[PDB]
């Protein structure tokens, strides 16, 4: 389907920036596991992809403090 | 396959 749209793009940078992660070290490398295509950048997710990721991050700052 | 659904680490 087609490409994620701004909004959600911030909305998953706001939370790796309170996870102390990147997309270069931490979610592009596991978004391309995960969905098992080759995932070079940030803009290059579709928007389905995108929401699974978010809710991923989401779980993870809910969770627990970070250290 | 793992899945974002599971309880990865990260």
């Amino acid at each position: 389907i087609t490409p994620v749209n701004d909004e959600t793009m911030q909305e998953i940078n706001t939370l790796l920036i309170a996870l102390d992660k990147t997309w270069d070290d931490d979610l592009l490398p596991l978004c391309s596991q995960i969905f098992r295509r080759d995932i070079r950048a940030s803009s290059e997710l579709t928007q389905a992809e995108a929401v699974k990721a978010l809710g991923f991050l989401k779980q993870k700052a809910a969770e627990q403090k970070v250290a | 396959w793992m899945d974002f659904d599971d309880d990865i680490p990260f």
